[PDB]
């Protein structure tokens, strides 16, 4: 009438706030389990699925073993081997042809909860600290 | 260790501890607003009218003193409106004004006056804690899980250890509904209960305590009416069940009120608050009289039909209840004063793209049968995008005979509409007024922002007025408003079928500060000043026409106080030399702080350089600084540093560890066109 | 004494001018993650409307808004953007919803009024979605 | 003897004393003003004229009564001039007739003031005469005494001037406006005439008369009173010349004026008094 | 935790630089960005420079990356390109640490393109054979189709490249019409559409 007030804007969608958790610590010598997880929360509307990833140093042993880190004590042949929620080995360096696409929930928290265990294959394995760096890489759709 | 929530000192959401509030700094503030307008008429002549209103300030720390000044032309001197010195009391939640003031209609009516004033503020709550919501009591077995559901969507989600819980962060969203509140146990039980909560506007969040104190002498703006000392002060606490006791008192040489009452959230039945005021006051013809006047106030929120009761006031004062601005007259109406005022609002939703709105009041006064009447009833219509709007206004004076009828129309079309153009941001209007005695107005207008920043903002509007009086005529106003970095500015022009008239005026404040004087848009209570030197014209994204000065500096005129604002600059307004280390600030102020929001613009070539030590790349993670610039930065992979501010030849400094390394370079005098340029080093 | 005179009249209000017929408030580009959760808001935009030359006997300007509120009683938004709602408030912390009104006093030595108003987008449901955000309210002034 | 009038018709009670109910026509004239012509109202016969002649005079002490009654001037008396109030026995008149002649009796009153007057409401007494009544019958004389009662509501001038009307109403238009006040003055001889205005003002210089409304009063602004384009203070004469016996117009004009600060809408209402004054 | 500001990147040709947003929200914890963008091929090339490369984050914080080209008109001016942007935040005892990558899309479009963005996912077509889906795209630009469903059984999502196709593996036991979503520019999605053979 005799005034007006115009509201604009626009509303943008966003990635997910990634929070990751650091884990404690014959041949084929397998350590209890310990779990980890990844909270992606908040998560924006329009993220209906995504694409998890692990990257590292592949073992010296085999390809599929993420290496520890080069420290001067260091147990030989002793790799972090990592689990899924279905207690499967997770493919390390894996392209993404070979990854797949997560659901998540828009609104909730979601949570992708993940195990890693110690892994002996060059018995008799020494005595060394146990130190690893791996990369969770989330691609977005 | 397991701990029941009720007394663990849970804090609520948008909680920011008082030690992060800022004072902002030491300042001069400045408001000029000049207006003026040169009227010609077909007979009378020309005229001219101009009025500069000038508010000066200034911030020492903590108080805020501010003063009010305006100089009149008429075709012709200062004249002081008002002064006051403010600060605000964080410990105690409250705030202290000293000067010129007015007082608070919650309970008594408002009462201008130049003293002391000493009240609780609401700002500092979170924004969680303002308003009424109810304290949500429950029992949990164990480790449980607390939602509370209103129209059906989950508001409050929460993890409760083993206890009895106590939540009180609900937002204040009465008009929802009713708080379905679900605890759900580890085994799989699960509680429910429903808590159904309306407010009317003298309701207080249970333990929470609202006050003020007032000590000084009645301004009132009139030659006739004298200027009397008083103390006033007012309380209200919540209370559990949804209890609220308020009351006030007032003191004067002749008058003296006692105010108090009690409110209830009732829930299915909606919120009733009813006080009563008894107050003895001495008349100017020296006449004593005593007076006890009872209001009622009513509130009941949505309920499915959509039907929503806002407000149902009653007050009745008996024959000798008189206010104190009555008794302030020198040595009138004091015969008729007022029997009763009935207020009604009410609104309606008459599905998904209609509403319906009613309010009202009536006024009866003693002795006489006149009644002031109020009457206001409109139907709003979305459709997609063309609004209608249909409106009747009814008012009816005491001191008057006759109804003030209007049924008036409107049409908003917006032109994307029509659309798929500087046409986007602009749209129409179609008025249709009809005064339900003859008379008839049709109004056809266009307007919209034109400008890139959509500063600049036009509207013209024409118009026909007929019947009636027999006055038939032709009108158009022509407005162009503008708002720039420096200022605001605006032009009308207004032709009627006799008057042309032609108003003018410019707005704007001015800061004073250590690093000098900025300009910018008229100043508002809170303000930001942009420390960002060397940036010339770095745009502060999500604000309008807000610029910085040639050195760097940009006054934001509007920052919510005790709250967290966020100050930022468009990356894509700088020089191609110019790289700011953090665009973006974080500021929390106090009402009227003036914060800085520090930037660091390195002024400079940008370059890239890849340094080898030892016929090796630097380490991840070496740090690298210029001793010639301040630029500093951290060798990333393939043992490239990005440095911004970099002179055209200099020296680098390296280290990684227990400096290590010199690196030297040489750009060409023609690098600095480039964005951004990349060489290679060497180490010792 | 000899002739006694009763002269009779009332100073009556009337309209001033609008300054200000089209304000706009540009909220800017909002991010979805910080509207996720239910009375999650945007930052308060200031918008202010002035009038000037009001004629001496018009004390008191009175604006009434009017628009379209959805079923939260805020102001629906006719853009893409879903789950929220534009909310319209003055420096006193009163929710100025669809038919609300209120009222200011006339500067005497300057002849004009102010309204200080502040408006934000808010989410009352909870995930607010991708979207433009385009509301109007249109508001009209009584001087008494 | 039976006398009548045509308007009142007043019983006599107390043998010849009674009550009459008369218009009043009071005109300013030169010299003194009249204020009743019992000539055009009583008449008088006789009901036996061959038998009875009676012979009316009016005995000393008959004079005014209530606020009239300091008050003096003349009374013609057959055409005969004597002085008020009577301190001596008038001749008599002699009625030997059954025609209802006229009794040819005027009441006068010297002028004592500017232009004032004094308001007479209906039903009140006004002059107390004393007549006696004698025969050529026989020796049968009497006295009675007459009250002379009003009617109607008039003011009867006391001055030598007249105005247009004593109570002038004027509505002003709305903020802002003027009105020109009706009033004129004329008087019986060419003289000079000064008026000065009264009232509650407001300002300091008197010229701004209150705003004393009773109900909704608009505070900030008052009543002024202008002429030719110039204020007129309370309590200034004002020189109107020489006023003859042509109405001349005071010219007055009322004003709106501002008296404080903000000026809020409601009603206005100033009561002013003029008074005249000889120069 | 780190979260970036958008799913998607469209570079226009000709822009000096774009702008993009990280925002760490943990009031505690303390993160080193390392940025980059590598070609379709995921090998770094040093097309786009993302501005700071390798900065440090403390706490609470929100900092704008500027992406800056280098392409120099060297790439095509006819079809849209894609390359892909990396968003590394590492933290900072037998403890495993986890660094977290952000991977987004970066959409180089040339200037003066003919086909405008909205009407572009209605011109896809389709083709079915034994056990595979071919979806062939002749607009200029990368479509991303979502929520693929043959029937009732879903099928994976697909990158459809411009003036191109894709392969979808389609089981057997699928129905005769195909319902596609895709994601528009924005990253909202778009409304579902039927999908034409040959």
């Amino acid at each position: 009438a005799d005034s007006t007030i115009t509201i604009r804007g626009y509303v943008r969608d966003n990635g997910c706030s990634v929070a990751a958790e650091s884990t404690n610590f014959n041949i084929g010598a397998t350590t209890p389990v310990v779990p980890f997880r990844i909270l992606l929360s908040p998560c924006g509307n329009a993220v209906s699925a995504v694409k998890v990833g692990f990257t590292g140093v592949a073992d010296s042993h085999n390809a599929n073993l993420l290496a520890l880190e080069n420290t001067v004590s260091a147990a030989s042949g002793l790799g972090i081997q990592l689990l899924n929620e279905q207690q499967n080995q997770i493919p390390l360096n894996a392209p993404s042809s070979a990854l797949s696409w997560t659901t998540l929930t828009p609104g909730k928290p979601n949570t992708l909860n993940f195990y890693a265990r110690l892994m002996a294959t060059q018995v008799p394995v020494t005595a060394g600290h146990i130190n690893a760096t791996a990369t969770f890489t989330l691609e977005y759709q | 260790l397991t701990i029941p929530q009720a007394f663990m000192s849970n804090r609520a959401r948008g909680y920011i501890p008082p030690e992060l509030w800022d004072p902002g700094i030491n300042a001069g503030l400045l408001n000029y607003n000049f207006s003026g307008n040169s009227v010609q008429n077909r007979i009378g002549g020309n005229s001219h009218y101009a009025y500069l209103n000038l508010q000066s300030g200034l911030n020492i720390g903590a108080w805020r003193l501010r003063d009010n000044t305006t100089w009149s032309y008429n075709s012709n001197k200062w004249q002081h409106i008002n002064t006051w010195l403010e600060r605000d009391i964080i410990p105690l939640r409250s705030r202290l004004t000293l000067g010129d003031g007015y007082t608070q209609g919650d309970i008594f009516d408002g009462i201008n006056f130049r003293g002391a004033q000493l009240a609780s503020d609401d700002n500092m709550l979170p924004d969680s804690q303002r308003g009424f919501a109810p304290v949500i009591h429950g029992i949990a077995r164990g480790t449980a899980q607390v939602t509370i559901k209103q129209n059906g969507y989950d508001i409050y989600n929460s993890t409760v250890p083993p206890g009895p819980f106590t939540i009180n962060d609900i937002y204040a969203a009465g008009n929802s509904g009713d708080l379905q509140v679900t605890i759900k146990e580890a085994d799989g039980s699960t509680q429910i209960f429903t808590v159904p909560y309306s407010s009317v506007p003298l309701l207080q969040r249970e333990g929470h305590t609202r006050y003020s104190i007032t000590a000084g002498e009645y301004r009132s703006g009139n030659a006739q009416q004298e200027k009397p000392r008083f103390f006033q002060s007012t309380l209200l606490h919540g209370l559990p069940a949804g209890w609220t006791i308020y009351g006030g008192t007032q003191l004067a040489d002749r008058y003296r009120a006692f105010n108090f009452g009690i409110g209830k959230n009732m829930g299915a039945l909606g919120a009733l608050s009813v006080d009563m005021t008894q107050a003895n006051s001495t008349l100017p013809d020296d006449s004593q009289h005593d007076g006890q006047s009872v209001r009622f106030l009513y509130n009941k929120s949505l309920n499915e039909s959509g039907t929503n009761i806002q407000l149902v006031g009653y007050r009745y004062s008996t024959s000798g209840y008189f206010n104190f601005a009555d008794t302030t007259y020198s040595r009138y109406n004091l015969a008729y004063n007022k029997r009763g005022k009935l207020q009604l609002t009410v609104t309606q939703q008459l599905g998904r793209t209609s509403t319906l709105y009613l309010s009202g009041s009536h006024q009866t006064y003693w002795g006489t049968s006149n009644v002031d009447e109020q009457f206001q009833a409109g139907l709003n219509t979305a459709f997609e995008d063309i609004n209608w709007t249909l409106s009747y206004s009814l008012t009816k004076n005491a001191w008057q005979k006759g109804r003030d009828q209007m049924l008036a129309l409107n049409v908003n079309i917006p032109f994307s509409h029509w659309l798929r153009s500087q046409w986007r941001h602009a749209s129409a209007s179609y008025s249709m007024s009809h005064d339900l005695n003859g008379r008839m107005t049709n109004l056809a207008g266009v307007y919209g922002t034109l400008l890139e920043d959509n500063n600049l903002s036009y509207s013209v509007q024409t118009g026909y007025a007929g019947g009636g009086d027999g006055n038939s005529g032709s009108t158009g106003y022509a407005t162009l408003n503008y708002r720039g970095g420096y200022g605001n500015a605006n032009i009308g022009y207004s032709h009627s079928d006799d008057i042309k008239q032609l108003y003018y005026g410019v707005s704007g404040g001015v800061l004073a500060h250590a690093n000098g004087v900025t300009l910018g848009q008229p100043l508002n209570d809170t303000v930001v000043l942009v420390k960002a030197p060397g940036a010339k014209d770095a745009k502060v994204e999500n604000q309008t026409g807000v610029r910085t000065d040639w050195r760097g500096y940009a006054v934001l005129p509007y920052a919510t106080e005790y709250r967290e604002n966020r100050v930022a600059l468009d990356t894509n307004t700088l020089a191609d030399n110019v790289d700011l280390d953090n665009a973006v600030a974080n500021v929390v102020p106090t009402r009227g702080a003036i914060v800085r929001a520090e930037f660091k613009a390195r002024v400079g070539i940008k370059l890239l350089m890849t340094l080898t030590h030892n016929n090796k790349p630097l380490p991840f993670g070496a740090m690298v600084t210029s001793e010639s610039s301040q630029s500093s930065g951290i060798v990333a992979d393939n043992g490239q540093v990005y440095l911004s501010g970099m002179p055209l030849a200099g020296k680098v400094q390296v280290k990684w560890g227990e400096a290590h390394c010199v690196a030297n370079y040489q750009l060409p005098p023609e690098s600095q066109q480039q964005l951004l340029t990349q060489l290679s080093a060497e180490c010792r | 004494a000899d002739v006694t005179i009763t002269v009779n009249g009332k100073v009556v209000a009337k309209p001033c001018t609008v300054s200000t017929t089209n304000a706009t408030v540009d909220l800017g580009d909002l991010y979805s993650f910080s509207l996720m959760s239910a009375g999650a808001a945007s930052a308060w935009h200031d918008v202010a409307l002035e009038l000037t030359n009001c004629p001496v006997g018009t004390s008191r300007v009175t604006a009434s808004f009017s628009g379209a509120a959805d079923s939260t009683g805020y102001y629906k938004n006719q853009g893409t953007a879903q789950n929220i709602q534009l909310e319209l408030q003055d420096d006193s912390g009163n929710t100025l919803n669809t038919g609300a009104t209120k009222t200011v006093q006339v500067d005497d030595s300057s002849q004009s009024a102010h309204f200080p108003l502040q408006v934000r987008a808010l989410t009352v449901n909870g995930g607010a979605t991708q979207g433009t955000i385009q509301a109007v309210i249109s508001i009209t002034y009584t001087y008494s | 003897f039976a006398c009548k009038t045509a308007n009142g018709t007043a019983i006599p009670i107390g043998g010849g004393s009674a009550n009459v109910y008369v218009n009043l026509a009071p005109v300013v004239n030169v010299g003194q003003n009249l204020v009743v012509d019992l000539s055009t109202q009583i008449f008088c016969h006789n009901d036996y004229p061959e038998t009875i002649t009676d012979y009316v005079t009016l005995q000393r002490g008959s004079a005014y009564g209530g606020v009239l009654s300091n008050f003096s001037g003349t009374v013609k008396y057959s055409g005969s001039s004597y002085p008020f109030p009577t301190t001596s026995e008038t001749p008599r008149v002699v009625y030997n007739s059954r025609t209802d002649k006229p009794w040819p009796v005027a009441l006068y009153l010297t002028p004592v003031s500017s232009a004032g007057g004094v308001a007479i409401k209906a039903g009140s007494l006004i002059a107390v005469l004393i007549l006696r009544q004698t025969n050529n019958y026989n020796s049968d004389d009497f006295q009675f005494v007459w009250n002379i009662y009003a009617n109607n509501d008039v003011v009867v001038p006391t001055g030598g001037c007249d105005v247009s009307a004593r109570d002038v109403t004027v509505t002003l238009p709305d903020y802002p406006g003027s009105v020109p006040i009706p009033l004129t003055v004329y008087c019986a001889k060419s003289q000079n005439l000064g008026y000065y205005l009264s009232g509650t003002t407001a300002d300091a210089g008197n010229s701004i008369f209150t705003n004393t409304a009773s109900f909704s009063p608009a505070q900030g602004v008052g009543v002024q009173l202008t002429r030719n384009g110039t204020i007129i203070p309370a309590n200034n004469t004002v020189s109107l010349g020489a006023v003859g016996t042509s109405a001349v117009s005071l010219g007055l004009t009322a004003n709106y004026a501002r008296t404080g600060g903000q000026v809020t809408a409601g009603n206005v209402q100033s009561i002013i008094g003029v008074t005249f004054v000889y120069q | 935790g780190v979260a970036l500001g958008a799913t998607r990147v469209i570079y226009p040709a000709g822009q000096k630089q774009e702008q993009l947003a990280v925002t760490n929200n943990d009031e505690n914890s303390t993160y080193l960005i390392q940025s980059w963008v590598e070609n379709a091929d995921g090998v770094k090339d040093g097309r786009f420079i993302v501005t700071p490369p390798l900065f440090a984050m403390k706490g609470k914080k929100e900092n704008t990356l500027r992406i800056l080209d280098a392409t120099n008109n060297q790439l095509p001016q006819d079809r849209e390109s894609l390359f892909w942007m990396n968003v590394k935040a590492i933290p900072s005892e037998n403890t495993l640490q986890l660094a977290i990558i952000s991977r987004i899309k970066l959409y180089y479009r040339p200037a003066k393109l003919a086909l405008p963005p909205d009407q572009a996912a209605e011109k896809l077509r389709f083709r079915r054979s034994a056990n595979s889906l071919t979806l062939i795209n002749p607009t200029p630009y990368y479509l991303t189709v979502t929520e693929l469903n043959a029937g009732t059984r879903v099928l994976e999502n697909a990158l459809v490249p411009p003036m191109g196709e894709s392969t979808v593996k389609l089981p057997s036991d699928a129905g005769s019409n195909i319902t596609y979503r895709t994601i528009n520019d924005y990253g909202a999605l778009t409304p579902k559409m039927t999908g034409v053979m040959e």
